[PDB]
Protein backbone atom coordinates (compact mmCIF):
# COMPACT_ATOMS: atom_id res chain seq x y z
CA UNK A 1 0.00 0.00 0.00
CA UNK A 2 3.08 2.11 -0.47
CA UNK A 3 2.96 5.62 -0.70
CA UNK A 4 5.38 6.37 -2.94
CA UNK A 5 2.93 6.58 -5.93
CA UNK A 6 1.62 9.30 -4.24
CA UNK A 7 4.32 11.19 -2.98
CA UNK A 8 5.61 10.87 -6.90
CA UNK A 9 2.64 12.25 -7.88
CA UNK A 10 2.34 14.99 -5.36
CA UNK A 11 6.12 16.30 -6.19
CA UNK A 12 5.07 16.28 -9.79
CA UNK A 13 2.30 18.09 -10.13
CA UNK A 14 4.62 20.01 -7.43
CA UNK A 15 7.43 21.19 -9.70
CA UNK A 16 4.72 21.95 -12.07
CA UNK A 17 2.71 24.17 -9.78
CA UNK A 18 6.16 26.00 -8.52
CA UNK A 19 7.47 26.86 -12.07
CA UNK A 20 3.99 27.74 -13.28
CA UNK A 21 3.69 30.72 -10.33
CA UNK A 22 7.29 31.73 -10.94
CA UNK A 23 7.02 32.27 -14.58
CA UNK A 24 4.04 34.68 -13.47
CA UNK A 25 5.42 36.56 -10.87
CA UNK A 26 9.04 36.18 -12.51
CA UNK A 27 8.17 38.32 -15.59
CA UNK A 28 5.61 40.32 -13.93
CA UNK A 29 8.11 41.84 -11.63
CA UNK A 30 10.39 41.90 -14.85
CA UNK A 31 7.66 44.43 -16.61
CA UNK A 32 7.29 46.34 -12.95
CA UNK A 33 10.91 47.78 -13.35
CA UNK A 34 10.94 48.53 -17.09
CA UNK A 35 7.18 50.88 -16.59
CA UNK A 36 9.44 52.00 -13.41
CA UNK A 37 12.74 52.62 -15.54
CA UNK A 38 10.68 54.29 -18.69
CA UNK A 39 9.11 56.78 -16.21
CA UNK A 40 12.12 57.32 -14.42
CA UNK A 41 14.40 58.19 -17.62
CA UNK A 42 11.72 60.81 -18.98
CA UNK A 43 11.15 58.54 -22.32
CA UNK A 44 7.30 58.91 -20.94
CA UNK A 45 7.44 62.23 -21.97
CA UNK A 46 8.85 61.66 -24.90
CA UNK A 47 6.08 59.33 -25.45
CA UNK A 48 3.09 59.79 -23.49
CA UNK A 49 1.11 56.37 -24.83
CA UNK A 50 4.19 54.13 -23.63
CA UNK A 51 3.55 52.72 -19.83
CA UNK A 52 0.16 51.42 -21.39
CA UNK A 53 1.24 50.30 -24.57
CA UNK A 54 4.31 47.65 -23.08
CA UNK A 55 2.43 46.78 -19.91
CA UNK A 56 -1.04 45.86 -22.03
CA UNK A 57 1.39 43.99 -24.08
CA UNK A 58 3.00 41.36 -21.94
CA UNK A 59 6.30 40.42 -22.30
CA UNK A 60 8.76 42.98 -21.37
CA UNK A 61 11.04 42.09 -23.56
CA UNK A 62 8.90 44.02 -26.83
CA UNK A 63 9.75 47.86 -25.88
CA UNK A 64 12.82 46.89 -27.66
CA UNK A 65 10.48 47.59 -30.61
CA UNK A 66 9.73 51.19 -29.85
CA UNK A 67 13.14 52.26 -30.05
CA UNK A 68 12.40 54.20 -33.66
CA UNK A 69 9.67 55.54 -32.12
CA UNK A 70 11.72 57.28 -29.35
CA UNK A 71 14.48 58.22 -31.51
CA UNK A 72 11.62 60.03 -34.24
CA UNK A 73 10.13 61.62 -31.16
CA UNK A 74 13.46 62.77 -29.65
CA UNK A 75 14.32 64.68 -32.16
CA UNK A 76 10.87 66.01 -32.84
CA UNK A 77 10.46 67.69 -29.04
CA UNK A 78 14.72 68.13 -28.54
CA UNK A 79 15.53 68.95 -32.48
CA UNK A 80 17.82 72.02 -33.91
CA UNK A 81 14.27 73.69 -34.38
CA UNK A 82 13.79 74.72 -30.99
CA UNK A 83 11.99 71.98 -29.54
CA UNK A 84 8.42 71.84 -27.80
CA UNK A 85 10.06 70.88 -23.87
CA UNK A 86 11.92 72.93 -22.17
CA UNK A 87 15.78 72.88 -22.80
CA UNK A 88 15.94 71.22 -19.21
CA UNK A 89 13.78 68.44 -20.16
CA UNK A 90 15.60 68.02 -23.27
CA UNK A 91 19.27 68.26 -21.18
CA UNK A 92 18.18 65.31 -19.08
CA UNK A 93 16.54 62.88 -21.78
CA UNK A 94 19.37 63.62 -23.76
CA UNK A 95 21.56 62.37 -20.62
CA UNK A 96 19.34 59.56 -20.01
CA UNK A 97 19.08 58.20 -23.69
CA UNK A 98 23.12 58.30 -22.89
CA UNK A 99 23.46 60.29 -26.31
CA UNK A 100 25.07 63.69 -24.86
CA UNK A 101 26.58 62.64 -21.66
CA UNK A 102 26.63 64.90 -18.48
CA UNK A 103 29.88 66.24 -18.61
CA UNK A 104 28.76 68.19 -21.90
CA UNK A 105 30.46 66.22 -24.78
CA UNK A 106 28.30 63.80 -27.04
CA UNK A 107 27.84 60.34 -26.12
CA UNK A 108 26.29 58.24 -28.96
CA UNK A 109 24.41 59.06 -32.12
CA UNK A 110 21.36 58.76 -31.07
CA UNK A 111 20.40 55.89 -33.09
CA UNK A 112 22.95 53.74 -31.23
CA UNK A 113 21.99 55.24 -28.02
CA UNK A 114 18.50 54.73 -27.92
CA UNK A 115 18.56 50.76 -28.90
CA UNK A 116 21.19 50.60 -26.40
CA UNK A 117 19.71 51.75 -23.39
CA UNK A 118 16.63 49.68 -23.74
CA UNK A 119 18.32 46.55 -24.46
CA UNK A 120 20.27 47.32 -21.42
CA UNK A 121 17.28 47.81 -19.52
CA UNK A 122 15.86 44.73 -21.02
CA UNK A 123 18.86 42.85 -19.58
CA UNK A 124 18.61 44.34 -16.54
CA UNK A 125 14.98 43.06 -15.76
CA UNK A 126 15.95 39.61 -17.07
CA UNK A 127 18.52 38.89 -14.05
CA UNK A 128 15.67 40.55 -11.76
CA UNK A 129 12.93 38.23 -13.02
CA UNK A 130 14.90 35.55 -13.16
CA UNK A 131 16.05 35.57 -9.69
CA UNK A 132 11.99 36.48 -8.77
CA UNK A 133 11.32 33.21 -10.88
CA UNK A 134 13.63 30.47 -8.90
CA UNK A 135 12.99 31.87 -5.46
CA UNK A 136 9.28 32.01 -6.40
CA UNK A 137 9.05 28.39 -8.06
CA UNK A 138 10.89 26.88 -5.15
CA UNK A 139 9.08 28.84 -2.25
CA UNK A 140 5.59 27.65 -4.01
CA UNK A 141 7.18 24.01 -4.61
CA UNK A 142 8.21 22.96 -0.87
CA UNK A 143 5.47 24.77 0.59
CA UNK A 144 2.88 22.81 -1.69
CA UNK A 145 5.06 19.61 -1.36
CA UNK A 146 5.26 19.18 2.94
CA UNK A 147 1.16 20.21 2.67
CA UNK A 148 0.86 17.29 0.19
CA UNK A 149 3.39 15.07 1.94
CA UNK A 150 1.62 15.96 5.61
CA UNK A 151 -1.86 14.99 3.94
CA UNK A 152 -0.37 11.66 2.34
CA UNK A 153 1.10 10.66 6.01
CA UNK A 154 -2.42 11.80 7.52
CA UNK A 155 -4.32 9.65 4.54
CA UNK A 156 -2.09 6.67 5.61
CA UNK A 157 -2.97 6.87 9.26
CA UNK A 158 -6.34 5.89 8.76
CA UNK B 1 42.85 62.26 -35.84
CA UNK B 2 39.58 63.54 -37.17
CA UNK B 3 39.28 66.73 -39.11
CA UNK B 4 37.11 69.64 -37.66
CA UNK B 5 33.57 70.01 -39.14
CA UNK B 6 32.32 73.50 -41.10
CA UNK B 7 28.76 74.77 -41.20
CA UNK B 8 27.33 76.75 -43.51
CA UNK B 9 24.44 78.51 -44.90
CA UNK B 10 21.92 78.24 -47.57
CA UNK B 11 20.61 80.55 -49.15
CA UNK B 12 22.66 82.61 -46.51
CA UNK B 13 23.27 83.45 -42.94
CA UNK B 14 20.73 86.30 -43.17
CA UNK B 15 16.77 85.70 -43.57
CA UNK B 16 13.81 87.10 -43.70
CA UNK B 17 11.36 86.23 -41.32
CA UNK B 18 8.99 82.77 -42.12
CA UNK B 19 11.84 82.25 -44.72
CA UNK B 20 13.50 79.23 -45.11
CA UNK B 21 16.67 77.93 -43.96
CA UNK B 22 19.35 74.95 -45.09
CA UNK B 23 22.44 74.33 -42.74
CA UNK B 24 24.82 72.28 -44.27
CA UNK B 25 27.85 70.30 -42.11
CA UNK B 26 30.50 68.80 -44.09
CA UNK B 27 33.33 66.21 -43.24
CA UNK B 28 35.36 64.15 -44.25
CA UNK B 29 34.40 60.47 -46.23
CA UNK B 30 33.12 57.83 -44.78
CA UNK B 31 31.15 59.61 -41.78
CA UNK B 32 28.11 57.62 -39.98
CA UNK B 33 25.79 60.26 -38.75
CA UNK B 34 26.18 64.10 -38.73
CA UNK B 35 24.70 66.12 -35.99
CA UNK B 36 23.46 70.19 -36.03
CA UNK B 37 23.80 71.67 -32.34
CA UNK B 38 21.55 74.97 -31.21
CA UNK B 39 22.55 74.74 -27.45
CA UNK B 40 24.79 71.34 -27.48
CA UNK B 41 23.73 70.06 -23.83
CA UNK B 42 19.99 70.09 -25.00
CA UNK B 43 19.31 70.45 -28.75
CA UNK B 44 20.47 69.16 -31.79
CA UNK B 45 19.03 67.25 -34.51
CA UNK B 46 20.74 63.92 -35.98
CA UNK B 47 21.42 62.57 -39.43
CA UNK B 48 22.76 59.72 -40.84
CA UNK B 49 21.43 60.63 -44.39
CA UNK B 50 24.56 61.58 -45.50
CA UNK B 51 25.45 62.48 -49.34
CA UNK B 52 28.94 62.90 -50.95
CA UNK B 53 30.28 65.90 -52.18
CA UNK B 54 33.65 65.29 -53.16
CA UNK B 55 36.46 62.13 -53.43
CA UNK B 56 37.54 63.12 -49.92
CA UNK B 57 34.83 64.50 -48.31
CA UNK B 58 30.66 63.78 -47.30
CA UNK B 59 27.88 66.62 -45.92
CA UNK B 60 24.61 66.50 -44.72
CA UNK B 61 21.87 69.18 -44.57
CA UNK B 62 19.30 70.04 -42.35
CA UNK B 63 16.55 72.28 -43.15
CA UNK B 64 14.19 74.83 -40.94
CA UNK B 65 10.64 75.57 -42.91
CA UNK B 66 9.29 78.27 -40.75
CA UNK B 67 12.06 80.59 -39.38
CA UNK B 68 11.10 82.25 -36.39
CA UNK B 69 12.57 84.97 -34.21
CA UNK B 70 14.09 82.21 -31.76
CA UNK B 71 15.77 80.36 -34.66
CA UNK B 72 18.56 82.94 -34.12
CA UNK B 73 21.73 82.85 -33.39
CA UNK B 74 24.49 80.01 -33.00
CA UNK B 75 24.54 76.91 -34.58
CA UNK B 76 27.32 74.53 -35.15
CA UNK B 77 28.37 70.77 -35.95
CA UNK B 78 30.02 67.79 -35.22
CA UNK B 79 29.99 63.94 -36.37
CA UNK B 80 30.76 61.03 -35.92
CA UNK B 81 33.30 58.38 -37.85
CA UNK B 82 33.16 55.12 -35.14
CA UNK B 83 34.63 54.86 -32.44
CA UNK B 84 35.07 58.39 -31.84
CA UNK B 85 33.29 61.97 -32.31
CA UNK B 86 35.17 64.97 -33.81
CA UNK B 87 36.09 67.94 -32.46
CA UNK B 88 33.31 70.82 -32.63
CA UNK B 89 33.23 72.95 -35.65
CA UNK B 90 32.96 76.82 -35.56
CA UNK B 91 30.30 78.73 -34.86
CA UNK B 92 27.44 79.80 -37.35
CA UNK B 93 25.07 82.66 -36.45
CA UNK B 94 21.66 82.85 -37.98
CA UNK B 95 20.69 86.58 -38.29
CA UNK B 96 16.45 86.82 -38.65
CA UNK B 97 15.31 90.08 -40.39
CA UNK B 98 11.49 91.04 -39.82
CA UNK B 99 10.92 92.01 -43.05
Amino acid sequence: VWKAAAIKAATEYALTEGAAKGLAAGNAHGMNIVIYHLKELLIDKLVPNICKTVSSTGDYTRVINFSKLIIQKRGAMCGADGGTLSKDMCTQININLGTVLRNGKANLPDKEAVPKVLNRLVSQADKAANEVAKDTSQSVAVKITEQQTAAINATYTS
Amino acid sequence: DLPRPSISAEPGTVIPLGSHVTFVCRGPVGVQTFRLERESRSLYSDTEDVSQTSPSESEARFRIDSVSEGNAGPYRCIYYKPPKWSEQSDYLELLVKEA
